[PDB]
């Protein structure tokens, strides 16, 4: 469709979104652990978003000495991937690198386009398939972060799945907006934190880029990638779209009969 | 200062620009006749009759003109008449020239004969031509005939040897093409930007002669660049009083006196004027204007004026017909064939065939394939710009051999080629102008130029020309071509623009300055001419004569319109200006004010690239273009295939210009002519436009928005996205094959693995797979590998190499590439540092090392990246991630020890009386850091450490140690170490008469020889020397009582470890501590340094405690110290240095206007040129001789002492300059002027810095960086050195403050502020250096096994450090166990070197033992890597050719400086010596140093540096010789010994081994020789025991000239040895034989030997060696020195064999002649 | 008794250019194990990346 450039020209416009970023306050039950997100990994997660389609990123952070009850997220990981506006497609591959041996997986970050007093099913969904098939990811360690887009702000909610969520996803196959057997007992709700006290960083694949959503054939969910230490480009960056700028015919006498006037100053 | 009132610069233009026609009336000449036809009328001016030949008058033959002139001139019988009367003030006066002539009259010939003067005053000798001393510039209008005129000029001064070319392409494309070049060929724009830039700055004294082509062009809007180019010339001229000739061509127009004045030409010399009649054919033009209203009808009237006029010419004349635009050549050519041809077929003899005369050719011509396909049988024809380049050249051709009847073409064919034709048709005279968005008359110059093409000059009797036009413009065409059209300025329009460039130049610095510039203007001549054409009344002309008032209302009205769009700081009442980073790269990139403000208004740093396309299209440069309706569906079909979204309406023009270069980058295809016009001036002006916003961003440091903007750069240089294959750069790719490339989803990166193979299968095309493996492996490639080491917890030193890794075609890359290094926080949001980095052809594929400093912060970042991009190449980028997960910042730091508020102590403190007249008349009472730290020296017996900033009187505290020494024994023992020789003999002369004289103590300083240091340390009772001496001479401490045995060890400047040479201070005062240890009576030890940051170490280093180290901050200096930081953004360091002297002086006159001030700079030779820079800078200025404080009477006795013509100049000017070149008289004589007070001004090189006792009020580090041809790089100042310098502006008595102006390269700013006001971190550099001194200890018996090393190691200051900074040292932990696993490794590292070189042996694992390598690299000081080198090189055959070789790759020469232009001196060298070098690198030192020493053994004349270096290494020549001679006895070699002795010998005397030996006599030249050697003497004895009458008989002399060449006699080597071996009949084989070899010299010894061509005082040596030479076999050798007489025995085996002979060698190595041997044989028993 | 050392270069016995290039080939090679003899200063980037093998 056509409709990419307005999109692209509101996204252009994420920064502003930067300034006011809401954390949720509630009922914490303070018996599990409290995870720290640094704001300017945040900050730019949020400017290499869509309003339309979820971007999602891998969270992996370590726990500071003598303090095993906090949880501060170092990294965040690009992985490639194509979005819909209620769930995203990502490989089933967790990313794998040197650098990330020493940290451990917290879950994955998500931004979502309107705000949800619930937690998606397609997120527990998608959150129980990733523990079942990997058994690297804790079922009370990891987490899911929602960065949801307010008008004029953004407000993140950090989540945890029970035990009783991880059976019914494991085994729901239904992408509906409401599957049976869903109901708010699955999830709970978790307190974080945001700071400036230490800066996160970004690793994003090593060929091509991080987004699929304009070249969608090419995403197959058993593909391979490799990691590197790099910043994420923006989703409407050139590179995220080629079919807009390779595809053009070459003028040969096109320029026969073009206007000549001497550049002087060359 | 006068009351300004503000002028709209609006009112004042001239509207329409060009167009506007001053002249009233344009009375026309006597034939001429106004008939009316139809809907026109025509205007006919007959063909003016020539003006008849004067009264002996004749054209001047090209035989009768100067000989060298004569060549450039061939093919010419004469020489016209305009040339004939111009040739003697174009060849013969070297006079400012104006000629207007008619166009076509051969005015290039003229200004071919002013370049031929210019070429004439560099003839040289035997018909060559000095290439490199002279520039020419040749201003030309359009770039079509710039072209024209290079090869024109090429082809006819080609048998000069001079090479001309055009200066388009990019800066640093022209910083080399005007290098090479001496006639530059360039548009007016594209000069004065290349001046804007800075990139004239370095030939700018080269450039002697400027010609302005087509000078009329004042009057088109393009007249204000030329105004700019002519004022700034000739105000240079007044400024630097240098004297440039200009040369002004232009047609015959009125006001041609008023551009004579304008051009400084004189009216009664240089002025020449010449009317029509003058025109080389007759011309008859004609004219015809319309008067038709509507378009349609007007437009159809003119198909058949132009065919009525062509039907005139039909069968008879070559018509040339122009047309507006490109498209319009084939319409205009396809209506007029089809007009003539349907109407009774005039093409018949409109073509004339006459049954295929003619037409033969053309229709063989026909096989062309494009549109003149129809055209050319019929005999019309079209020649436009694009067609093909064989088309052009064909219908060229064809039309010259008079075939093509009919030619219709563009404005481009009469810039271009020298095409005339017999008639010429202008058609329209109507083009579409996008910087004016409408439709305009073409410009005066265009018609000019388009109408001087009529009529053939020899074929033709008369030529006529129809001009077509509008009939209400007919007036201004009658005036242009009837002389009768004056050239106005139109310099009020640019104004603004052209101010800021003078002030961005530094040309003008406020109102008065602006005042003068535009006091050089044209349009100052022009006002004052008539005033009131340009808005002045007649009263005000009346008010002020001169137009001050007037002048100062124009400037100060720019200045405001400058300042409201933030270009320039201007204060309204002291009319000052400054400049502005946005005013910089305004006039850098020649972009308009509003333009600038509209960028600064817009750009942020999160902008998008919409909205970088937006604040693009909303440039002022585009403030004319509109959308039009017809051109909007268009516009709407672009708009949905551009790829960057457009947020704005079709409507708007910005939403028009985003599109348009959207279109023009995707390469798109257009259909309107307005609008690809539209495209055209747009994407012009996008690079310029681009760049500037590029620059803004990059200067701001948004490295997020800097990469877009550099990306839509390339983007827009190359035509192409950045998503496209990068091999689309390579224009010889097929378009096939990068589009199958890139259609599949490849990265790029992984063409680079496979071969040439699997590239072709790839593309499922294996044919063209060998070809795009030859292109992927073309592309630039860079890789990046760092090694950052932590300075302090602030700041990171990050080393980066950069090594090409791409094959290198000069086709491709031209002469050198260009990037970008860039590096990064977290997010990439802010460029941390960024520098331009520029690799040349020559130093590809050589590792480059850059070198800079970052900062970090608390929140510890987790990586910075680094980023090496491209500077216009397209997916050239190279991105390394710097992981700061393990770094270990530097230990925390404690604050500096408190001054404490303590009242000054009175010299009557010390109890001693003799003690306080030493420093009662000095001063009453001690500064409080003296008072603070008395009573820790004076009275404890501690070790103490001072740190305080230099300038404090830290010296003082050193004499206290000293004193409180006397007081302990009444003879004491004291060594005062200086890290320099200058400081050291300052010191040394200061304690002398400190000390000698009032206490009568010894005080000596040491030398180089060791026996007298032994000496000296023995009597001497307070030690000055340097840590290289004192190192030598307490190696062996052991053995050295004297050594042992001192009272105190004071080391000064101790934080000097961290410099180069810093290594051998810390292994001296590392040996000092250990050897305190063990003697049982602690050894004093006195620290005196800069302040510390890390004090506690270099005192827990050196055992002071904490109460007794006195660590102050940088501000306890007794004068307070004002320091100021400049910051030139130049990369370029040339230009750097020639753009930053006039802020010199500048700084001169605003901090330090009457008080000394010291000026340093990096070169030798850039004291002498800031000196007359700052000389012809005053005297530019009103005040000259401010400098001088004296009357010149007073000081005339000093100006004969000196030797220095230029300094003479200078002294008398108030100026002085010290550098190494200058003797030490000179310099202590300029020293004792400028402390007198005589002069407030020197120019001190960098080196000085150190040895110059000189204090001043103001400093001035010009550069903070120097040249190291070594690594053909640049380096800049260690941070030392501008403490030193920094230190200078101490002067405690007169001055209350000091004042420091540092000035420096922008980027290095930040370093030196944090480094200059706070306390400095030291480190070790021992682990690099490590080899000499474990060599050193090896031999000494210090050292006997690895863990005696280990042990060794834990005395260091490295010790210390490893600990408190790892990563410096890398070091990846802080325990126990890393740092004694590293210190194994490095001390197993070391010993594993020394062994491989053979300098010590290994036995098993553990022990060590010196070897004779070692030994004698140990015995004379001398780097092992060289002893390795001798070892490896010197083989059984080694000749005098060899060796010099091998002594010239010694390590001692590393370090030998290599400067700018040194690589032509030293080819020149190369050819002259007598033993050339194959493919030899001239930035090798070693290369060097081999020419040098060959030019100086053959008595070459040198420049002054090169003879400085000359010194420097025959310094350490004869150690390096009799090294040579050591290895070479040691390998048991005799002819290579014997040869490194005769060698040793001749470098002593300065001649070959050839030459006669009478040379070395003094005052004798060859002729000398050759009278001598008819004679029949050989020798210097046959002349020394011969008669005195014959002798100087044969030598015609002075009698005080032979005086001392009889004494040379007297101290020769006149010497007889006997020898004899003790019981010889008693000699049996294996046992030893004595040998017993006995020299008494006859005349008694009067001095040193004579050698007056060597820098040191060398002393007698010689050598006794036994050997056979049939075996070449050196049984056996020893090296003495003889005084009056000596006695030496030499021990060896006899051989199994019974009958053995030897012959007894005994050279020397100070005299050549002197050698003897004698043979002698040995009788061996069994 | 009073032998000199008569000089009889002879044009270094027409000294051999090859001789001349072996000496230069002699002294590169050994300059080139020289260099490779140099240690590197601070810690690279690899090694930050990487820290402590254990």
């Amino acid at each position: 469709k056509t409709e990419w450039r307005v999109r692209a020209i509101s996204a252009a416009n994420l920064h502003l979104r930067t300034n006011h970023i809401y954390v949720s306050s509630d009922d914490i039950k303070e018996t599990g652990y409290t995870y720290i997100l640094p704001k300017n990994v945040l900050k730019k997660f949020i400017c290499i978003s869509d309003l339309r389609a979820q971007i999602a990123g891998y969270l992996y952070g370590v726990s500071p000495p003598d303090n095993p009850q906090v949880k501060e997220i170092r990294c965040i990981v690009m992985v490639p991937q194509w979005g819909t506006h209620q769930t995203v497609h990502l490989p089933g591959q967790l990313p794998q690198h040197e650098y990330l041996k020493e940290m451990e997986p917290l879950g994955w970050i998500h931004t979502q386009p309107n705000e949800s007093p619930q937690l998606s099913p397609q997120d527990v969904t998608t959150h129980a398939k990733i523990m079942a098939d990997n058994p690297s990811w804790d079922g009370e360690k990891t987490i899911i972060i929602t960065c949801s887009f307010t008008p004029g702000s953004c407000t993140l909610t950090a989540y945890k799945l029970t035990p009783s969520g991880y059976e019914w996803g494991r085994q729901n196959t239904d992408k509906g907006n409401n599957p049976k057997g869903y109901l708010p007992s699955h999830y709970e709700r978790v307190q974080m934190l945001l700071s400036d006290r230490f800066l996160g960083f970004f690793m994003v694949p090593a060929q091509s880029s991080w987004n699929y959503n304009f070249m969608g054939v090419r995403h197959d969910p058993n593909m391979k990638y490799e990691l590197q230490l790099a910043n994420p480009k923006e989703f409407y960056h050139e590179v995220h779209r080629p079919s807009h700028f390779l595809n053009f015919a070459l003028l040969q006498e096109g320029e026969v009969y073009s206007a000549d006037r001497e550049d002087l100053y060359a | 200062l006068a009351p300004r009132q503000v002028l709209d610069l609006e009112d004042l233009v001239f509207t329409q620009g060009s167009h506007f026609m001053a002249n009233k009336r344009c009375q026309l000449p006597d034939g001429s006749f106004r008939r009316q036809r139809k809907g026109y009328e025509e205007v006919h001016v007959p063909a003016l009759k020539p003006k008849p030949f004067g009264s002996e008058e004749q054209l001047l033959p090209v035989e009768k003109l100067p000989k060298y002139a004569q060549a450039g001139f061939e093919g010419f019988k004469t020489l016209n008449r305009i040339q004939s009367k111009l040739y003697r003030a174009a060849l013969e006066t070297d006079e400012n020239l104006l000629l207007c002539a008619p166009t076509g009259a051969g005015k290039t010939n003229v200004a071919l004969m002013c370049m031929l003067r210019e070429i004439g005053k560099h003839i040289n000798m035997d018909g060559t031509i000095n290439v490199d001393d002279f520039k020419i510039i040749y201003i030309a209008p359009m770039r079509s005939l710039v072209q024209e005129m290079v090869g024109s000029f090429g082809k006819r001064l080609a048998t000069y040897g001079i090479t001309v070319a055009e200066l388009t392409g990019d800066h640093q494309l022209c910083k080399e093409e005007i290098s090479a070049t001496q006639i530059i060929v360039c548009t007016p724009e594209k000069w004065d930007i290349i001046t804007r830039k800075g990139g004239e700055r370095t030939y700018t004294q080269l450039v002697r002669l400027i010609i302005l082509d087509e000078i009329h062009l004042l009057h088109d809007d393009r007249g204000p660049v030329l105004e700019a180019l002519v004022a700034r010339a000739i105000r240079n001229i007044e400024m630097t009083q240098e004297d440039v000739r200009l040369i002004g061509l232009s047609a015959t127009l009125p006001n041609y006196e008023d551009v004579a004045t304008f051009l400084r030409v004189d009216p009664a010399k240089g002025l020449f004027y010449f009317d029509n009649s003058f025109r080389p054919v007759p011309l008859e033009q004609t004219y015809v204007g319309i008067t038709e209203k509507k378009a349609i009808k007007r437009f159809q009237i003119m198909n058949e004026i132009v065919y009525e006029k062509i039907m005139e010419h039909a069968g008879k004349n070559q018509v040339l017909v122009f047309v507006h635009s490109r498209k319009e050549t084939g319409k205009t050519a396809r209506a007029i064939r089809d007009m003539c041809l349907e109407k009774d077929t005039l093409g018949l003899f409109l073509r004339e065939g006459s049954a295929s005369t003619e037409v033969l050719r053309t229709e063989a011509e026909q096989c062309k394939n494009l549109e003149l396909k129809d055209l050319l049988p019929y005999g019309f024809a079209i020649h436009h710009a694009g067609m093909t380049r064989v088309d052009r050249t064909l219908v060229e051709d064809l039309f010259a051999d008079k075939h093509i009847q009919v030619l219709v073409s563009t404005a481009t064919l009469a810039w271009g080629v020298n095409l005339p034709a017999h008639t010429v048709i202008i058609k329209g005279t109507q083009v579409y102008s996008p910087e004016k968005g409408r439709w305009t008359e073409l410009g005066a110059l265009d018609i000019l130029q388009m109408l001087g093409r009529a009529g053939r000059p020899q074929y033709d009797t008369k030529g006529e020309g129809i001009l077509i036009t509008s009939h209400g413009e007919l007036q201004y065409y009658l005036s242009l071509l009837n002389q009768q059209l004056p050239i106005e300025s139109q310099m009020v329009s640019k104004l603004p623009d052209m101010l800021n460039a003078e002030i961005v130049l530094g040309n003008v610095q406020n109102a008065k300055d602006a005042v003068n510039w535009l006091g050089y203007a044209y349009l100052y001549i022009r006002m004052l001419r008539s005033p009131t054409l340009y808005g002045i009344s007649h009263d005000d002309l009346k008010g002020d004569p001169l137009l001050d008032q007037r002048r100062l209302d124009l400037v100060h009205t720019a200045a405001l319109m400058l300042d409201k769009n933030n270009l320039v700081k201007y204060d309204k009442k002291t009319g000052n200006f400054q400049v502005t980073e946005l005013g910089r790269i305004a006039s850098h990139y020649y972009i308009t004010n509003d333009t600038v403000q509209t960028y600064n208004q817009l750009l942020k740093p999160t902008l998008s690239e919409i909205e970088l396309f937006r604040v693009f299209s909303l440039s002022s440069e585009f403030k004319n273009i509109t959308v039009r309706e017809e051109e909007k569906l268009e516009l709407q079909k672009l708009l949905e295939r551009v790829p960057i979204p457009v947020k704005e309406s079709i409507e708007e023009p910005s939403a028009k210009i985003n599109v348009l270069l959207q279109a023009f980058i995707s390469q798109l295809k257009l259909e309107g002519f307005a609008l690809m016009a539209d495209m055209v001036y747009v994407t012009q002006s996008a690079g310029r436009l681009m760049r500037a916003i590029f620059e803004i961003v990059l200067n701001r440091g948004w490295a997020q928005l800097t990469d877009k903007t550099l990306n839509l750069c390339k983007m827009i240089d190359k035509r192409m996205w950045q998503s496209m294959c990068p091999l689309r750069q390579f224009r010889k790719l097929p378009e096939e094959v990068v589009k199958k490339i890139e259609k599949k989803n490849f990265p790029f990166e992984r063409l680079y693995d496979l071969n040439h193979n699997e590239i072709g299968e790839l593309i499922r095309m294996p044919k063209m797979g060998k070809t795009i493996h030859k292109y992927v492996h073309l592309f630039p490639k860079l890789e990046l590998s760092v090694h950052l080491q932590p300075i302090t917890r602030s700041t990171l030193k990050v080393e980066l190499t950069i090594t090409p890794d791409f094959q290198w075609d000069e086709k491709v890359h031209g002469s050198s590439e260009a990037f970008w290094i860039l590096v990064e926080d977290v997010d990439s949001e802010v460029i941390l540092h960024h520098e331009y980095f520029l690799l040349k052809a020559k130093y590809a594929q050589d590792e480059h090392l850059i070198t800079f400093f970052v900062p970090v912060f608390e929140p510890l970042p987790p990586q910075y990246f680094i980023r090496v991009v491209s500077d216009r190449w397209l997916s050239c980028e190279t991105q390394l991630p710097v992981s700061f997960r393990h770094l270990i910042l530097p230990e925390k730091y404690p604050p500096p020890t408190e001054l404490l508020d303590l009242q000054p102590l009175p010299v009557s403190a010390l109890r001693n009386s003799a003690f306080e007249s030493l420093y009662q008349d000095k001063f009453p009472f001690f500064n409080p850091i003296q008072t603070q730290v008395f009573n820790t020296v004076y009275n404890s017996d501690d070790n103490v450490f001072v740190g305080a900033p230099t300038g404090s009187g830290k010296t003082i505290c050193a004499e206290f140690a000293i004193l409180r020494m006397l007081l302990q024994s009444s003879e004491g023992r004291c060594v005062y170490i200086t890290p320099m020789e200058a400081l050291a003999e300052q010191v040394y002369m200061d304690w002398y008469e400190k000390f000698q004289d009032r206490l009568n103590k010894k005080v000596v300083l040491l030398t180089g020889e060791t026996s007298t240091d032994l000496k000296l340390l023995g009597k001497g009772n307070i030690i000055i020397s340097t840590p290289e001496k004192w190192d030598i001479l307490s190696r062996r401490w052991k053995q050295r009582k004297n050594v042992q045995n001192i009272n105190l060890f004071v080391v000064d400047e101790v934080h000097l470890i961290g410099g180069e040479n810093g290594p051998v201070l810390e292994v001296i005062c590392s040996r000092m501590r250990y050897i305190s240890s063990q003697i049982e009576r602690p050894i004093r030890i006195v620290a005196l340094s800069s302040s510390l940051s890390n004090a506690k170490d270099v005192a827990h280093w050196l055992g002071c405690s904490a109460t007794s180290t006195f660590n102050f901050h940088p501000n306890v200096r007794p004068v307070p110290l004002e320091l100021h930081i400049q910051g030139f953004n130049i990369s370029h360091t040339q230009t750097r240095l020639l753009s930053m002297a006039k802020p010199v002086y500048h700084a001169i006159t605003k901090h330090s206007p009457k008080k000394p001030v010291i000026v340093f700079v990096p070169s030798r030779k850039q004291t002498r040129l800031t000196a007359i820079d700052i000389l012809t800078t005053c005297a530019a200025d009103i005040q000259r001789q401010r400098f001088l404080h004296c009357t010149e009477k007073d000081l005339i006795p000093y100006l004969e002492k000196l030797s220095d013509s230029t300094l003479k100049e200078t002294l008398l000017n108030g100026v002085g300059y010290l550098h190494e070149g200058l003797s030490p008289m000179e310099r202590r004589l300029v020293e004792q002027l400028f402390s007198s007070g005589a002069i407030q001004v020197v120019v001190a090189s960098r080196s000085l810095c150190w040895g110059m006792n000189v204090a001043a009020h103001l400093v001035i580090i010009m550069d903070t960086q120097y040249y190291n041809g070594k690594i053909h790089a640049y380096v800049d100042y260690p941070i030392y050195d501008v403490l030193q310098m920094v230190g200078h502006a101490n002067r405690p008595l007169q001055d209350d403050e000091g004042r420091c102006v540092i000035m420096c390269q922008g980027s290095k700013k930040d370093f030196f502020k944090k480094f200059l006001y706070e306390p400095l971190p030291v480190e070790s550099h021992l682990d690099h250096c490590m080899h000499d001194h474990f060599n050193a200890e090896i031999v000494t018996k210090t050292i006997e096994n690895k863990q005696d090393a280990v042990d060794y190691l834990t005395w260091t200051f490295l010790y210390r450090r490893m600990t408190q900074n790892p990563n410096y040292y890398n070091l990846q932990g802080i325990s126990h166990r890393h740092l004694s696993d590293h210190l194994s490794e490095l001390v197993e590292q070391t010993l594993s070197d020394l062994e491989q070189s053979k300098c010590i042996s290994i036995e098993d694992e553990m022990d060590v033992a010196p070897l004779n390598l070692g030994m004698i690299a140990a015995y004379y000081y001398i780097n092992y890597t060289t002893i390795e080198l001798f070892s490896m090189s010197l083989n059984a055959k080694t000749k005098v050719r060899g060796l010099i070789e091998i002594i010239s790759n010694a390590a001692e020469y590393e370090n030998i400086p290599i400067r700018h232009h040194e690589d032509n001196l030293l080819r020149q060298l190369a050819q002259k010596v007598p033993h050339k070098l194959n493919n030899p690198k001239f930035n090798d030192p070693h290369v060097k140093t081999n020419l040098l020493l060959q030019a100086h053994l053959s008595r070459m004349q040198l420049s002054a540096e090169l003879q400085s270096d000359t010194e420097e290494i025959l310094s350490k020549a004869i150690r390096l010789i009799q090294a040579c001679v050591d290895v070479l006895s040691s390998n048991g070699w005799l002819s290579p010994a014997l040869a490194a002795m005769e060698l040793a010998q001749m470098v002593t005397q300065a001649m070959w081994s050839k030459d006669s030996y009478l040379k070395q006599l003094p005052h004798f030249t060859s002729e000398h020789i050759k009278r001598c050697t008819d004679k029949g003497v050989e020798s210097v004895f046959d002349i020394m025991e011969m008669e005195d009458e014959e002798r100087n008989a044969l030598l015609q002399l002075t009698d005080s000239q032979i005086a001392d060449v009889a004494r040379f006699c007297n101290r020769y080597p006149n010497i007889e040895l006997s020898y004899e071996v003790v019981d010889k009949d008693s000699i049996r084989s294996g046992g030893p034989v004595v040998v017993l070899v006995q020299l008494e010299r006859e005349e008694e010894v009067t001095g040193p030997v004579i050698a007056p061509l060597f820098p040191q005082k060398r002393e007698e040596g010689w050598w006794v060696v036994i050997g056979d030479a049939k075996s070449n076999s050196l049984i056996s050798i020893k090296r003495l020195t003889l005084q009056q007489k000596a006695k030496v025995k030499l021990d060896f085996v006899a051989p199994a064999t019974g009958a053995h002979n030897y012959t007894l060698y005994f050279m020397s190595d100070a005299y050549m002649g002197c050698d003897q041997e004698y043979k002698f044989s040995v009788d061996v028993k069994e | 008794r009073k032998i000199f050392r008569r000089r009889r270069g002879d044009s270094e016995s027409e000294e051999d250019e090859q001789d001349s290039e072996e000496v230069r080939l002699k002294l590169e090679e050994t300059r080139e194990v020289q260099n490779l003899r140099k240690r590197p200063n601070g810690v690279s980037a690899v090694a930050l990346l990487v820290g402590e093998k254990v």
